[PDB]
């Protein structure tokens, strides 16, 4: 079965360049163009080239000449990308695609029926920080709210239980913000009882992974 | 009365039991002597559809090509990655001769004579013939040496131009010479050379041509983007060498002075990419002794860049397509039908 | 070009889907379905036919250069963003989302000041809660000392609530400490459709 193995996202600064392969199987991998397309959130798929593994010749879109740089290992159906000079306007989803008519004969390459699973790639000028946790604290009908600001973490993502998992209901755990800054935020909020507020704990359990970050923060009225 | 039909053909040709030039000795074998009187029956009021981007006689050239390499370009060693075999490496004569394609009983070619096809759809003038004209298969790349010419004038050739993943073969109504010498007594250093004023005269026809057939925008020539060698420069074999020669002045902009002779830097390689499929070949050292070869460039291959949207313009690079597009540049007016 | 209508689609499951595609050169067009974290897949070629795996729910359709994609029957799997595709020029995308019906429910809102430790930090971020409302539409409002804040602040939606069917919404305006301890008075007002007349929840700096 036709399978296109892709390398791992990753994180770039801007000015350096970045490479990421992809391995073609389950067919003969000289018999039509390998393409790479990036998606980023809300934008338009941009279709960067293609390259023929036959030969290794290569289609640049022009807005890519000059930084992009196909090329492939024939023997072990791999095909390689760099792109140089990353600016933010680079930060995107990474995939590369192969056309579904494919045979010795001839082809067709726009009917993209195959996907690498992706490369999530971003590129700014942040280096991965771990946040710093402040409490929304709840105030005196029957419910009140309260939460944890998980504030200025790059890169995302992070995790928010409460009380160890044990309080799952009126838990509301927003999407992050990107702020001016290039740190991530979001907040995490929950609806209790107001009369619990007095005896029953609340407890803020973060996780942010990519700094190694594990924070318990309790939440109590202020 | 007929229908669309492969088949297999059979070859003709003019090979005599005296020469022993390789690709001569292959059809003494493998072909029957050409028909001694070729009868072309003229098709009355008729109308045929043609689709040279997909004509299955391509594909019987292909593998006849592959078993000429085999016996007449058999390299000293082979790299195909997961192993290297060695092998004999016996001198190489090699010197294509026209080959003919012909049909079995029960079958038939259809010839389009419309002056002006370009490979695609219906045709006007339509004869029957049982063989094809003698067809040589010069392996090469970016240019097209020593075929048959445009019977009008220039002709650009694709399966769909607005699709820069498709083919472009251009056909010139006048082949130009390409003259390569490499000098005796570094022994690789080779050269090629034009008539600028031919030449770049072919240009403007061309690009003209070009830009007819993309609303009146600006035609520009650029290099190739990357890939192997055999990609970004033009590859051919000459008395047994694989040249490998320069092509960024051919395709020079402004000269579309500019009308004296151009000369393309070459070089001559014994370790060469295969095209019959994958692997590295390697051949023994270049012979001592000047080498010159002098061909008639009768076409050209080109791809056109892609990701426009803005502009304005149009950019088209020499090369490359696929190996079956030299025979497609030559197979392109015929067809293959059944009879019933 | 390609140009790709409507931006974003909110549907319930079972209603059809029909996103529009307008071109001017005309070529096998194909259309792709993305699901959130996932590789886009393809969906249809040609403009009207289908790949394999995919139901007759999807369906395409042409006139002149307009060609349209539809979705009968919505469920769960079908909800992403799509694009169309002419060779290699997509379109803007469509990101069609779920919203199950439900009657009407106001926001609860609720505001909270900076708390003293990211003070201490020098930066300080005030933030206004909507919770548990529908439908999704809403408007926040913030002043400071009667001062409207236009781009001052952020917002951040859930999806749409599994038990409830309700939505969720949080914002977040950031000043500078000093600039916290130049104002007084900090408001939010929500405006939506179950609230008769808008609400504004605010709080005076350094008051218990
Ligand atoms: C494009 O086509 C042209 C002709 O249409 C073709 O040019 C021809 O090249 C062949 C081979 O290079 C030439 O034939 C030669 O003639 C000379 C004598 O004048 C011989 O020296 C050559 O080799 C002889 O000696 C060799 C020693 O090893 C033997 O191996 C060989 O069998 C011969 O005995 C050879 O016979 C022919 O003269 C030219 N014709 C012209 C008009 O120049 C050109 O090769 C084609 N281009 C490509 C890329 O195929
Ligand atoms: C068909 O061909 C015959 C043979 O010449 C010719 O007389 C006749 O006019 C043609 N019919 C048409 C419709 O052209
Ligand atoms: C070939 O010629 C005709 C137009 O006269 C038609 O099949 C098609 O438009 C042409 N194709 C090219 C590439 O010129
Ligand atoms: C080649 O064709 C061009 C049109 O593309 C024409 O102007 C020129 O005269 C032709 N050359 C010959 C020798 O017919
Ligand atoms: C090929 O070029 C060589 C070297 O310039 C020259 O002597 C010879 O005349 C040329 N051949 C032809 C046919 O012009
Ligand atoms: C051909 O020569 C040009 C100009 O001399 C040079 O810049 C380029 O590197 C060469 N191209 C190849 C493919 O070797
Ligand atoms: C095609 O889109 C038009 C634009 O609104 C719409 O009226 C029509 O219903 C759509 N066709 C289908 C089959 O959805
Ligand atoms: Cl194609």
């Amino acid at each position: 079965q036709v399978r296109l193995s892709q390398s791992g996202g990753q994180m770039k600064k801007p000015g350096e360049s970045m490479r990421l392969s992809c391995r073609a199987s389950g067919y003969e991998f000289l018999n039509c163009p390998i393409n790479w397309i990036r998606l980023a959130p809300g934008r338009r798929p941009e279709w960067m080239g293609w390259l023929k593994p036959r030969g290794g010749a290569v289609n640049y879109a022009r807005k890519f000449q000059g930084r992009v740089t196909m090329t492939r290992d024939v023997y072990s159906d791999t095909a390689f990308l760099e792109l140089r000079s990353l600016t933010s306007d680079d930060t995107a989803v990474y995939f590369c695609t192969r056309g579904k008519y494919c045979t010795a004969r001839d082809y067709y390459n726009w009917d993209f029926e195959h996907w690498g699973r992706g490369a999530p790639v971003t590129v700014s000028s942040a280096s991965t920080k771990g946040p710093s946790v402040f409490p929304l604290a709840p105030s005196s009908g029957g419910t009140a709210a309260l939460g944890c600001l998980v504030k200025d973490y790059f890169p995302e993502p992070v995790t928010v239980s409460w009380n160890s998992g044990a309080l799952t209901s009126g838990v509301h755990t927003f999407p992050a913000v990107l702020q001016s800054s290039g740190l991530y935020s979001l907040s995490s909020v929950v609806t209790v009882p107001s009369s619990s507020l007095g005896t029953q704990t609340y407890i803020c359990n973060v996780n942010h992974k990519p700094s190694n970050t594990k924070v318990d923060k309790r939440v109590e009225p202020k | 009365v007929w229908k669309d039909a492969d088949t297999t053909l059979f070859c003709a040709s003019d090979a005599k039991a005296h020469e022993t030039e390789c690709h001569n000795v292959w059809a003494t074998h493998a072909c029957v002597p050409t028909d001694p009187n070729p009868q072309e029956i003229h098709l009355e009021n008729v109308t045929e559809n043609f689709n040279m981007w997909k004509n299955n006689m391509v594909e019987q050239m292909q593998e006849d090509v592959i078993s000429l390499w085999d016996q007449c370009l058999q390299p000293c060693v082979k790299l195909t990655g997961g192993s290297v075999i060695k092998q004999a490496c016996p001198k190489i004569s090699f010197d294509p001769i026209p080959i003919h394609y012909c049909t079995p009983a029960g079958y038939v070619i259809l010839k389009c004579n419309d002056k002006n096809f370009n490979g695609t759809g219906p045709c006007k003038n339509v004869s029957s013939v049982q063989c094809t004209h003698g067809i040589k298969p010069v392996v090469s790349t970016q240019l097209l040496l020593n075929g048959s010419l445009a019977e009008e004038e220039i002709i650009i050739r694709s399966e769909n131009l607005t699709n820069n993943a498709k083919t472009i073969i251009v056909h010139l109504n006048k082949s130009v010479e390409i003259n390569c010498t490499r000098p005796s007594n570094d022994i690789r250093k080779a050269y090629c050379e034009i008539n600028g004023t031919k030449w770049n005269k072919v240009l403007k026809q061309v690009t003209e041509k070009l830009k007819e057939h993309f609303n009146n925008k600006t035609i520009i020539f650029q290099p190739p983007s990357g890939g192997d060698l055999e990609i970004t420069m033009h590859h051919f074999n000459c008395r047994g060498e694989f040249f490998y020669c320069n092509t960024t002045q051919l395709f020079n902009n402004t000269c579309i002075g500019c009308n004296g002779t151009i000369t393309l830097p070459c070089k001559i390689k014994q370790i060469i990419n295969m095209w019959q499929g994958t692997g590295q070949a390697m051949y023994a050292p270049p012979i001592d002794g000047k080498i010159n070869c002098v061909s008639n460039i009768t076409g050209i291959l080109l791809t056109r860049d892609g990701g426009a949207n803005n502009t304005s313009n149009e950019t088209f690079r020499p090369g490359g397509g696929n190996i079956k597009d030299n025979w497609r540049s030559e197979l392109y007016k015929y067809k293959v039908v059944q009879i019933e | 070009v390609l140009t790709q209508s409507p931006a974003t689609l909110s549907l319930s499951p079972g209603e059809t889907a029909i996103i529009s595609c307008r071109t001017s050169q005309s070529g096998s067009l194909a259309w792709y379905q993305q699901r959130p974290g996932q590789a886009p897949r393809l969906v249809i070629y040609s403009g009207s036919t289908r790949a394999a795996g995919i139901p007759d729910r999807f369906s395409g359709s042409r006139w002149g250069a307009d060609y349209n994609l539809s979705i009968s029957n919505l469920e769960s799997g079908d909800f992403g963003v799509y694009y169309c595709q002419q060779y290699e020029f997509f379109g803007q995308g469509t990101k069609v989302q779920v919203d199950i019906k439900r009657t009407v429910a106001a926001p609860s809102v609720f505001i909270f000041p900076p708390s003293d430790e990211q003070l201490k930090s020098g930066t300080a971020s005030v933030v206004c809660l909507l919770n548990n409302f529908y439908p999704r539409e809403a408007k926040v409002q913030w002043k400071v000392d009667n001062a409207l804040q236009s781009g001052n602040s952020q917002e951040s939606v859930t999806e749409q609530d599994s038990k409830d069917s309700t939505y969720s919404l949080s914002s977040t305006l950031t000043l500078s400490k000093a600039d916290y301890e130049k104002h007084k008075v900090y408001a939010c007002e929500v405006t939506h459709q179950g609230l008769s007349s808008p609400v504004t929840k605010s709080f005076n700096r350094g008051e218990c």
